[PDB]
C-alpha cells in the first residue's frame, strides 16, 4: 500500500495500486543534440537514453582544445599575436533542425478514497513517465 | 476536491457515507439537511455508489454502508392523529428505504 | 464512453452472432435474459428489449434532423421493481448512467461550463446528458427536478443536442441518449377515481415527450401473493442461482457480457429501412386511432389527459425498425407491425383508464 | 557564402513556379494595385501542396518534413520572380491536403517538431499590438551626419544563426551626440494568440490542450477571441531547456490563418459567387412566382405552416436602416413570435434557422440570464485594465438570435431586451465603464400557451400573458393549432412516413448512415438549400430599394382603418405597426432584386399582416 | 551552414571504374598488370 | 505640469463584432486642465515610443509601447462657462433675434423629426435655459433649475426625445434603468495608476454635473437608486456612509425621466396614481409632469402616418416655411441667455400670489374625490 513506503524500498522495484486525479501537459526533452561554438564554430554532438531523472548538461569549455586532433587545427589554435584562443564561458548553441525530441508526462496517484484514516488528507505520489507509456489513462481510473 | 492547506495540493476526499464503507454512518438532526447533502443520501441509500465530476475527475466510489440516524418532528411534539409521513419532514421516497 | 470504445469484430465471433441471429425464436430468448430474476412485467421487459436498441437515425437534405431513440415512462405504486428494471438496464448497456432529478451527489444533470483553475479558459465540466452519449440515461424520480434542468431536457430529448451560451462560450452539443424515466404517483398510491394528469405532480405536457406510457398497479389478489412470495424465498434460498446457471448452459437463456456485446454488435451493425407494403397499415392505424380521441373529447367539454400527438405516430415508426433490427434485416414486413401495434396498445393507451376517453 | 544545395533547391522551385503559371499573374496582380492606387496590399501568395506532388514528390516531401530548408529556397526563387516582372521581401502561404500533418492541440507531440503542421481549435486569447524596432537612424549637429543601425531576433529566420547583440546608439565614433530621429526609424508589428481545442471536439470532463502561435506584420489582427480557427505553421523549439545551468520552449511561428464557421459561433459564413451562379440568382427573378418557390423550400420537411415560411424569408433578408443629419438611428430589423400546440414542429424551425442563417445564435429560456446576454466585464493580467467580453446579443450584430422556450424569462432579462428589440444599443455603466455598444439583431422566439393548450373559449390577453410593451416589439405574433380531424391526419401521416423513408445517394439499404461536423469556411420544384444561401447574400449587398410615391398611400389606408377599426385583434396597434408595415414591404422588394418599392409588395405584407392578426 | 559546400568538375564513382577495367584490361602493343599481380602473389614482387 | 489621459474610440467607429479599443495622451504646459471626463474630442499630437512594460517570458526582440503628446485640443460641443462676448457671436445672435418669435423657432428646433408635441419641447426649452439660484442669506440655498418628467403608453417617442435632449446639452448623459445600478450612479473607489493615490471614480450622476440627466424606464429602477435620485432632486448633493467612505458629493444636475404605466397602457376606470408605480411623494418633487396618451382618433392619424412616412422617404423634415436652427446657434443662445439674472418687482408678485390662492382653493376639491396626481403645493409657486 500507499502508505507502507520506508527507506527500504529506495532504488527497488515496487508494485502501487491507486486512483489516478492529475496528468499534466506534454513536455519535449533531447535525445540527439546537435551543437556548434559561436567563436570558433567546432560542431559535436550528443546523445542521450537516460531519461528518467526529474542530467546531461551542455560542455563548458570548447573542445577544440582538448581534441588536439589536426596538425593544422593546432596552429588555427593560435595567433594573434601572443595569447591563447579563449571561446568564453559557455559558447555552445544548439541546432534545433538537427536535434530529435521526446515525450514526458507528470502524474499524481492517490490512495484508495475508502481505507483511509478517519479524519486525515488523503496522501498523493509523484509518478514519471515517457515515449510508449503517455495518454495510456485519465484521471477517474484505478 | 479541495486544497490542502499544508502540502499546496488538491485531494479527492469523499463524504463520511465513502468513508464509512462496510460500516456504520451515524447521522445526528437528520431533518435540518440542505438539497445538497438530501441528494448525496438519497444517492449513498438508493444506488449505494457515490458520482462525482469534478475538475476533470469523472469516477463512481463503493458506499456500502449502513445509516442510523436521529430527527425531530415538525413543532416539537409528535402528533398521533395524522400518520408518520405527516409528522415529519422527510419524504416517502427516503422513508422507505 | 464514446471514445474508448471497440469497433472491430473477431471472425469467431461474428460467426458466433450470425448463428445466433439465426436462432428459430430468440425474441424469447431475449426477452427472459432482460432481468429474468423479475417475476412478471414481460411487456415492461419487450419494451426494454426495444428501448435497447434504438430506431434508425435519418439526416434528410433538408438540414432537419429526425431521431431515432426511444422514451419510456414507468409510472405506478411503490414496490412494484420498476427501479430494479433500471439497475439491470443500467449494467446489461455498453455506455449508461444512473441519476437522480436534482443530478446527483456531485455530478449534475445536464452540461456545466466552468473556467479552468489553471489557464481561466472554458472546458465542459460534466454533465449525466453529454457523458452519456450513445447510451442510456435513467432519471429515477422524474417527478421532482430543477425549470432550469427541465428546458434543457426537453430539448435534448427531442433534438439530440444542448446549446450553451454565456458571456464567453457559444456552442452546440451533441447528446444522442435514450431516456427511461420512473416516477411515482402523488397522493400514496394511484386512485383510480382521478385521471392521470392529477396523479402525477408535474405539467401534463410533459406526457407528450415519451414513446410508450406504463401504468403498473399493484392489485391485490391471494393467488398472485403466493406466486411472487414463493419466488422471493427461492431467490434468497439458492434454487434461482442453480436454475439459472443450469438452463444457461441449454441455449435458453444468453448471459450478462454475451448480450452486452451483441446490442453493441447489431446497433453498430444495421439500419433497418421500413416495407411499403406496410406502411399504409401505419398510417390507416394512426387515424382509426385519432377518430375515437375526437369523438369522445367532442361529446364532453374538457380535454383529454394523455394526447395522442405527431410524436406517438414516430414511436410505432421507431419499435417497428428496433424490433427489425435483431433480425439484422434491412426490411420489416407486416408482422413488424402487428407486435408494433400490440406493444403500442399495451403500453400507451392505457389512457382507457381516463375520463373523457371512457366510452 | 553561396551553398550549391541552396541554389539547386532554388533552380527547382524556379521551374515550378514556371510549369503553373498560376501563381506568376497573381504576383503581378498586387503590384498592378500598390502602383496604379496611388490601401496597400501585403506581398503573399498562397501556394497549393496538390501541385506539389503533381510536380515533384521529394519537394513536396522536403516541405512537409523539413521546412526549414525548403522554404527560405522557395521564398527567395518568389522573390527573384518578384522583382524580374518589377518595371521588400515576399513570403508564401500553403493549403491543399495535408494529411498527417492535420493535427489537434491533443494529438500534436514531440515526433511532429520541425514540421509543418494543420491545428484546429477555438482562439481564446489575444494580445495588444506592439511596434517592434528594425532599423534606428540618428543625426550630429556637429558632423551633419546620419548613421544607423540594424536588429534582428530569433523569431525571424527559420534556421539557427549566431547571434549578434548589437547596442543601441548614443555616441559618435568621435564622440558627439547624437538626436534620435523617430520619424526616420522602422517599426513592424507583432502579436501572440493562443489556440484551444474546439468544445464540441474534446473529451468531455477532461482538462483542454492549448498552443501558442506567434505572429508578425500582416498577419497580425486577423482574429478576435472566440474563435473557430484553422492555422499552419513550423512548430518550433526555442532556446535552451535549462542546459546551460521543465523542457524545451515550444511556440508554432504562424504562416497561415484561417477563419472558421460553426453552428452557433460569431464568425459569419460567406461563398465565393461565380458569374454562372450570378446568372440563376438574376434568371430566377423575372418569374413571378419567386416568394413561393422560396418560401416553399424552407425546410419542406415539416407540413404548412406557409405563413410562417414567409415569415421567416420576410425576416432573412430584412429591410433598410436609416441615419439622418440630426443624428438619429431609424430601425430596419423584423422580428417574429410564435405561440402553438406541443406537437406543432417549433423547434423544427428554429433549428433551420440556426442551420441555414449565416450568423445565428440559440438560446433556451432560463439557459441564458442577465450578463450572458449583454456583456461582462474583466481584468487582464498584464495591463490591469478592465475590459468587455461580448454576450450572445452583442456578438449576434447583424444577424439573427434563436430563443426557444421564450415564455420562461424573467423580467430583468425582458427589460434588458426591451432595449435591444427598439433603439438596439446597450448601455452598460459598472465601476470605472461608462459605455455604449452596438446591437443590431433580429429576434425570432416561440413561446407556451399558459392553459397547456390553447383555449379557444377565452381571449387572447389570457392564454398568451405578455405584457403589451413587449407584444408592441415584435412586428408579428402568429397563432397556430392542430385541429384533431380524418382528412388532414391521412395526409399528414402519410407524408410523414413518405419522410421517414428515405436512402441517401450510394447506399445499400441497411448500412448505417455516417455523422459528420460541418466546418464552414468564410471569404413547383424546391430549390437546394447551398443555393438559398447564395441568393441571400447577393439580394442583401446589393439590392437598398428606396420608397415611392404610390405605396405610402396603401400603407396610411391601412394603418388609418385598423386603428379606427373595432375587431379583437391578437396585438395592440401603435405607430410601431406603421413603421412594421415599411419594413415588411421594403423586405418583398428586397426579394424581386427592383430598386423601388411597390404597390404589389405593399399589399403583400397588408395581407400578411392581417393575416397574422385576424 | 558553418560548412557551406561547392561544386566541383570531377566524380569519383566514374574514374573509379575507369580504373578497375585499366587493371583488367591492359594489355600491352596475358595482361600485363594482370601477370605483375600473379608474381605479387607468389611473394615475388614488392613494388 | 503632467496629465495623462485615456481615450476610448466612439461607438460608429468600432467594426461590426468586437469591442472598442483605447489609447494614451500626454499633456504638459499650459495644456492642463482642458480635457475632463465624458467629452467628445479632437487632440493633434506626436505619436512616440516608450520602454516596453510586459512580461519578460513574451518578449521577443525589441518590442515598445505607444503614446500621443498633445498640442491643441478641439471640443464638438462648446461649454457655456467659457462665453465670451466677442463681434461674431454678436453677429449671428443679432440676426436670430432680428426674425423675432425666438420662444417657438428655438422649440420646434428639437427634434424636428418628431411630429406633434409642441407644449412638451416648450417645456424641454425651458429645462435647458434654467432658471436663478437665490443665497437668501446665512449661506442657504434655492435650486434655480427645473426637473422634467413624462408619461405615456407605448411608441410615443419619449426615448427618442431622452436621446435628443442628451445629444443637445453640452454635458449629458443618456441611462436605462438597470444597466446603471449601485457604484454606476454614485461613486466608487480605485487606486490612481499614475500618482498613486486613492480617487473617486464618478458615475452617471457625477459625470453630468452643471448638464442634464436622461433615465429612462424610471418604474424599474431599485430603492436604493431611487433614493439618490430623491436626494438630487431635493438638494443636489449625495451622502454615501460606507466601508471607506464618508463624504458628500457635490452633484448639480437636472433630471429628465420617463416611464410607462403600471399595466401598461391607462386605464380610465382606475384611479391616476393606481396606474403609476412611483410613489407621489416623487413626483412632487418634479416642477412639470407630462402625460402623453394615446387615444385613437382618426383624423390626427393620417397627419402622423404623413410625417413618418415623408421622413422614411426623404431624410429630411417635411416643413418648407421653417427654419431649424442648428445646435451651435442654439448653444450660443442659450448661453447669452444664461449669462443674465432677472429680478422681479411687487406688481408682478400681487399677481403670483393671487394666482397661488385659487390653485390652492382648486386643488383640494380634486384631490377628495381621487383625480389628481397631486394637491397644491409651496414647491408649485417654486416651479412657476
Ligand atoms: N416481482 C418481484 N420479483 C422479485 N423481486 C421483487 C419483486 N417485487 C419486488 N421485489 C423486490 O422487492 C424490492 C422492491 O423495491 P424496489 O425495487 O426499490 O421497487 P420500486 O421501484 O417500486 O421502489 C426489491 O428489493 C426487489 O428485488
Ligand atoms: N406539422 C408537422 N409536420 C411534420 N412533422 C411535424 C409536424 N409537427 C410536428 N412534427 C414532428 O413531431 C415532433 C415535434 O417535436 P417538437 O419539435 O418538440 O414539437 P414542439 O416544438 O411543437 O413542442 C418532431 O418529430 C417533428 O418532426
Ligand atoms: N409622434 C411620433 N413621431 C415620430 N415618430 C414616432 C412618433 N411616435 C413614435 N414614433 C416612432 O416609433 C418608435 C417609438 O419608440 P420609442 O421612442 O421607444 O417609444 P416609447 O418611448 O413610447 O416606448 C420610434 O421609432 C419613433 O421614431
Ligand atoms: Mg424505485
Ligand atoms: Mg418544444
Ligand atoms: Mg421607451
Ligand atoms: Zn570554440
Amino acid at each position: 500500500p500507499l502508505r507502507d513506503l520506508d527507506s527500504e524500498h529506495v532504488s527497488k522495484i515496487v508494485r502501487l495500486s491507486g486512483i489516478i486525479i492529475s496528468t499534466s501537459v506534454l513536455s519535449s526533452r533531447a535525445t540527439y543534440l546537435s551543437i556548434m561554438c559561436r567563436n570558433c564554430r567546432h560542431t559535436t554532438s550528443i546523445t542521450i537514453n537516460n531519461f528518467n531523472s526529474i542530467t546531461v548538461s551542455l560542455p563548458r569549455s570548447c573542445l577544440s582544445t582538448i581534441e588536439s586532433e589536426s596538425s593544422m587545427a593546432n596552429e588555427s589554435n593560435i595567433g594573434d599575436e601572443s595569447t591563447k584562443k579563449n571561446c568564453g564561458p559557455d559558447p555552445y548553441i544548439i541546432i534545433h533542425e538537427s536535434s530529435k525530441f521526446i515525450d514526458q508526462q507528470f502524474l499524481k496517484l492517490q490512495e484508495i478514497p475508502e481505507l483511509v484514516p478517519v479524519g486525515e488528507m488523503p496522501r498523493n505520489l509523484t509518478m514519471t513517465c515517457d515515449r510508449y507509456l503517455t495518454n495510456k489513462v485519465i484521471p477517474g481510473t484505478r | 476536491v479541495r486544497k490542502d492547506p499544508i502540502t499546496k495540493e488538491w485531494t479527492l476526499e469523499g463524504g463520511a457515507l465513502v468513508l464509512a464503507d462496510k460500516g456504520v454512518c451515524l447521522i445526528d438532526e437528520f431533518d435540518k439537511m440542505n438539497d445538497q447533502d438530501r441528494t448525496s443520501i438519497h444517492e449513498a441509500m438508493e444506488q449505494q455508489s457515490i458520482s462525482i465530476s469534478k475538475a476533470g475527475i469523472v469516477t463512481t466510489l463503493q458506499a456500502r454502508c449502513s445509516i442510523i440516524a436521529a430527527a425531530n418532528p415538525n413543532g416539537g411534539r409528535y402528533n398521533s392523529t395524522l400518520p408518520l409521513a405527516q409528522n415529519v419532514s422527510l419524504t416517502e421516497p427516503i422513508l422507505s428505504r | 464512453s464514446i471514445w474508448n470504445s471497440v469497433t472491430m469484430f473477431t471472425e469467431e465471433e461474428e460467426e458466433e452472432f450470425l448463428q445466433l441471429s439465426r436462432n428459430p425464436k430468440l425474441y424469447e430468448i431475449l426477452t427472459n435474459s432482460i432481468a429474468p430474476s423479475i417475476f412478471g412485467n414481460e411487456d415492461i421487459k419487450k419494451a426494454i428489449v426495444c428501448l435497447l436498441m434504438g430506431g434508425s437515425k435519418k439526416i434528410l437534405p433538408d438540414g432537419m434532423r429526425l431521431r431515432g431513440d426511444i422514451n419510456v415512462l414507468l409510472l405506478g405504486d411503490p414496490g412494484t421493481a420498476k427501479s430494479q428494471l433500471l439497475k439491470f438496464v443500467e449494467k446489461v448497456s455498453p455506455i449508461a448512467v444512473y441519476t437522480s432529478g436534482k443530478g446527483s451527489s456531485a455530478a449534475g444533470l445536464t452540461a456545466s461550463v466552468q473556467r479552468d483553475p489553471m489557464t481561466r479558459e472554458f472546458y465542459l465540466e460534466g454533465g449525466a446528458m453529454v457523458l452519456a452519449d450513445g447510451g442510456v440515461v435513467c432519471i429515477d424520480e422524474f417527478d421532482k427536478m430543477r425549470d432550469e434542468d427541465r428546458v434543457a431536457i426537453h430539448e435534448a430529448m427531442e433534438q439530440q443536442t444542448i446549446s450553451i451560451a454565456k458571456a464567453g462560450i457559444t456552442t452546440v452539443l451533441n447528446s444522442r441518449t435514450s431516456v427511461l424515466a420512473a416516477a411515482n404517483p402523488i397522493y400514496g398510491r394511484y386512485d383510480d377515481l382521478k385521471s392521470p394528469g392529477d396523479n402525477i405532480d408535474f405539467q401534463t405536457t410533459i406526457l407528450s415527450r415519451f414513446d410508450m406510457i406504463f401504468i403498473v398497479k399493484d392489485d391485490h389478489n391471494e393467488e398472485r401473493d403466493i406466486s411472487i412470495a414463493n419466488h422471493v424465498i427461492n431467490i434468497h434460498t439458492g434454487n434461482a442461482n442453480a436454475m439459472q446457471n443450469q438452463q444457461e448452459e441449454n441455449g435458453s437463456e444468453i448471459s450478462i457480457e454475451k448480450m452486452k456485446r451483441y446490442i453493441t454488435y447489431c446497433r453498430l451493425k444495421c439500419a433497418p429501412r421500413l416495407s411499403p407494403q406496410a406502411a399504409e397499415k401505419l398510417s390507416s392505424n394512426f387515424v382509426t386511432i385519432r377518430k375515437q380521441l375526437l369523438i369522445n373529447e367532442l361529446e364532453s367539454t374538457e380535454r383529454s389527459s394523455i394526447p395522442i400527438t405527431i410524436r406517438q405516430l414516430e414511436a410505432i415508426i421507431r419499435i417497428t425498425e428496433s424490433l427489425a433490427k435483431l433480425e439484422l434485416s434491412p426490411i420489416a414486413q407486416e408482422r413488424h407491425v402487428d407486435e408494433a401495434i400490440r406493444l403500442f396498445q399495451a403500453s400507451t393507451m392505457d389512457a382507457a383508464s381516463q375520463d373523457p376517453i371512457g366510452g | 557564402a553561396p551553398d550549391a544545395v541552396f541554389g539547386d533547391r532554388v533552380r527547382r522551385f524556379q521551374e515550378f513556379l514556371d510549369t503553373f503559371t498560376s501563381y506568376r499573374d497573381s504576383v503581378r496582380s498586387i503590384q498592378v494595385y500598390n502602383s496604379n492606387n496611388a490601401n496597400i496590399l501585403p506581398h503573399r501568395i498562397i501556394i497549393s501542396l496538390d501541385d506539389l506532388r503533381e510536380f515533384d514528390r521529394s519537394f513536396w516531401s522536403g516541405i512537409l518534413v523539413e521546412p526549414a530548408y525548403f522554404i527560405p529556397p522557395a521564398e527567395k526563387a518568389l522573390t527573384d520572380l518578384a522583382d524580374s516582372m518589377d518595371d521588400h521581401p515576399w513570403k508564401l502561404s500553403f493549403k491543399g491536403s495535408f494529411g498527417a500533418h492535420a493535427l489537434s492541440p491533443r494529438t500534436l507531440t514531440a515526433q511532429h517538431l520541425n514540421k509543418l503542421v494543420s491545428v484546429e481549435g477555438i482562439v481564446t486569447k489575444t494580445s495588444l499590438v506592439r511596434p517592434k524596432l528594425i532599423r534606428s537612424v540618428h543625426y550630429a549637429a556637429k558632423t551633419g551626419r546620419f548613421h544607423y543601425r540594424d536588429y534582428t531576433d530569433a523569431t525571424t529566420t527559420l534556421t539557427t544563426r549566431i547571434p549578434t547583440p548589437a547596442i543601441y546608439p548614443t555616441e559618435d565614433t568621435e564622440g558627439n551626440k547624437l538626436t534620435t530621429e523617430y520619424g526616420y526609424s522602422t517599426f513592424i508589428d507583432h502579436q501572440r494568440i493562443t489556440v484551444q481545442e474546439m468544445p464540441e471536439m474534446a473529451p468531455a470532463g477532461q482538462l483542454p490542450r492549448s498552443i501558442d502561435v506567434i505572429l508578425d506584420d500582416d498577419l497580425v489582427d486577423k482574429t478576435k477571441p472566440g474563435d473557430r480557427v484553422n492555422v499552419v505553421g513550423v512548430f518550433k523549439s526555442l532556446g535552451a531547456g535549462g542546459m546551460n545551468q521543465i523542457g524545451f520552449k515550444t511556440l508554432i511561428l504562424g504562416n497561415t490563418v484561417y477563419p472558421l464557421h460553426a453552428r452557433s459561433t460569431g464568425v459569419a459564413a460567406r461563398q465565393m459567387l461565380t458569374d454562372f451562379d450570378i446568372r440563376n440568382i438574376n434568371k430566377l427573378s423575372k418569374k413571378k412566382d419567386i416568394f413561393d418557390i422560396l418560401s416553399q423550400s424552407l425546410a419542406p420537411s415539416i407540413y404548412g405552416h406557409d405563413h410562417i415560411k414567409k415569415a421567416i424569408l420576410l425576416m432573412l433578408m430584412g429591410g433598410v436602416e436609416k441615419n439622418l443629419e440630426n443624428g438619429s438611428h431609424l430601425r430596419g430589423d423584423i422580428n417574429i413570435l410564435m405561440v402553438g400546440d406541443p406537437s406543432t414542429a417549433k423547434s423544427q424551425l428554429l433549428r433551420f434557422v440556426l442551420n441555414t442563417a449565416s450568423l445565428a445564435i440559440a438560446t433556451t429560456g432560463r439557459g441564458s440570464s442577465g450578463v450572458g446576454l449583454t456583456a461582462a466585464v474583466t481584468t487582464d493580467r498584464e495591463t490591469g485594465e478592465r475590459r468587455l467580453e461580448a454576450g450572445a446579443m452583442v456578438l449576434a450584430d447583424r444577424g439573427v438570435v434563436c430563443i426557444d422556450e421564450f415564455d420562461k424569462m424573467t423580467d430583468v432579462d425582458r427589460v434588458a431586451i426591451h432595449e435591444v428589440m427598439e433603439q438596439q444599443t446597450v448601455t452598460i455603466a459598472k465601476a470605472g465603464i461608462h459605455t455604449t455598444l452596438n446591437a443590431r439583431c433580429s429576434v425570432i422566439a416561440a413561446a407556451n400557451p399558459v392553459f397547456g393548450q390553447y383555449d379557444v373559449n377565452r381571449d387572447p390577453h389570457q392564454n398568451i400573458a405578455l405584457p403589451d410593451s413587449l407584444l408592441s416589439r415584435f412586428d408579428l405574433l402568429f397563432v397556430v393549432t392542430d385541429d384533431i380531424n380524418e382528412i388532414r391526419d391521412r395526409s399528414i401521416s402519410e407524408h410523414v412516413l413518405r419522410t421517414h423513408r428515405y436512402l441517401p445517394p450510394g447506399y445499400l439499404e441497411g448500412e448505417p448512415v455516417r455523422e459528420r461536423l460541418n466546418l464552414s469556411l468564410a471569404v413547383p420544384k424546391l430549390v437546394t438549400i447551398p443555393f438559398l444561401r447564395k441568393y441571400v447574400q447577393y439580394a442583401k449587398e446589393r439590392v437598398i430599394p428606396q420608397l415611392t410615391q404610390e405605396a405610402i398611400n396603401v400603407i396610411v389606408k391601412n394603418y388609418t382603418d385598423l386603428r379606427n377599426d373595432d375587431n379583437t385583434k391578437k396585438s395592440p396597434i401603435t405607430a410601431r405597426t406603421l413603421e412594421t408595415l415599411i419594413r415588411l414591404a421594403t423586405a418583398h422588394a428586397k426579394v424581386r432584386l427592383s430598386k423601388t418599392v411597390n404597390k404589389v409588395d405593399a399589399k403583400v405584407a397588408a395581407n400578411l399582416l392581417r393575416f397574422a392578426l385576424l | 551552414a558553418a560548412l557551406p559546400s561547392i561544386q566541383l568538375p570531377v566524380d569519383y564513382n566514374n574514374l573509379f571504374n575507369e580504373i578497375t577495367d585499366f587493371l583488367v584490361t591492359f594489355k600491352q602493343d596475358g595482361p600485363k598488370y594482370m601477370a605483375m599481380l600473379q608474381k605479387v602473389a607468389n611473394r615475388e614482387l614488392n613494388s | 505640469a503632467f496629465q495623462e489621459c485615456k481615450i476610448q474610440e466612439l461607438s460608429q467607429q468600432v467594426p461590426v463584432g468586437h469591442i472598442p479599443r483605447s489609447l494614451n495622451i500626454h499633456v504638459n504646459g499650459t495644456l492642463v486642465r482642458s480635457l475632463s471626463p465624458g467629452d467628445i474630442v479632437d487632440v493633434t499630437g506626436i505619436f512616440l515610443p516608450a520602454p516596453y512594460t510586459g512580461f519578460k517570458a513574451l518578449k521577443a526582440g525589441l518590442l515598445t509601447e505607444t503614446y500621443l503628446e498633445a498640442q491643441f485640443v478641439r471640443q464638438h460641443k462648446k461649454k457655456f462657462a467659457s462665453f465670451s462676448l466677442t463681434s461674431d457671436v454678436e453677429e449671428r445672435v443679432m440676426e436670430l433675434i432680428t426674425s423675432g418669435d425666438v420662444y417657438n423657432r428655438l422649440a420646434k428646433s428639437i427634434a424636428p423629426e418628431i411630429y406633434g408635441n409642441l407644449d412638451v419641447k416648450k417645456a424641454l426649452l425651458l429645462l435647458l435655459v434654467g432658471g436663478v439660484d437665490k443665497r437668501v442669506g446665512d449661506g442657504m440655498k434655492i435650486r434655480g433649475d427645473i426637473n422634467v418628467c413624462l408619461m405615456g403608453d407605448p411608441g410615443v417617442a419619449k426615448s427618442q426625445l431622452l436621446k435628443a435632449i442628451c445629444k443637445i446639452s453640452p454635458r449629458g448623459v443618456y441611462t436605462t434603468g438597470k444597466g446603471s445600478s449601485g457604484v454606476g450612479l454614485t461613486a466608487a473607489v480605485m487606486k490612481d495608476p499614475v500618482t498613486d493615490e486613492m480617487i473617486l471614480e464618478g458615475g452617471a450622476l457625477v459625470l453630468a454635473d452643471n448638464g442634464i440627466c436622461c433615465i429612462d424606464e424610471f418604474d424599474k429602477m431599485d430603492e436604493s437608486d431611487r433614493t439618490a435620485i430623491h436626494e438630487v432632486m431635493e438638494q443636489q448633493t449625495i451622502s454615501i456612509s460606507k466601508a471607506g467612505i464618508n463624504t458628500t458629493l457635490n452633484a448639480r444636475t437636472s433630471i429628465l425621466a420617463a416611464a410607462n404605466p403600471l399595466y401598461g397602457r391607462y386605464n380610465p376606470r382606475l384611479s391616476p396614481l393606481d396606474n403609476i408605480n412611483l410613489p407621489a411623494a416623487l413626483l412632487s418633487r418634479f416642477d412639470i409632469l407630462f402625460l402623453m396618451l394615446d387615444i385613437p382618433s382618426r383624423d390626427d392619424d393620417e397627419k402622423l402616418a404623413e410625417h413618418v412616412t415623408y421622413v422614411h422617404m426623404h431624410n429630411k423634415q417635411p416643413d418648407l416655411d421653417f427654419t431649424p436652427v442648428e445646435p451651435s446657434k442654439m448653444r450660443e443662445y442659450i448661453a447669452y441667455a444664461k449669462t443674465k439674472r432677472p429680478v422681479m418687482s411687487e406688481a408682478v408678485n400681487d399677481y403670483v400670489v393671487q394666482a397661488y390662492i385659487r390653485l390652492r382653493q382648486d386643488s383640494k376639491r380634486e384631490m377628495d374625490s381621487k383625480f389628481s396626481f397631486g394637491q397644491a403645493t409651496p414647491r408649485t409657486l417654486l416651479g412657476i
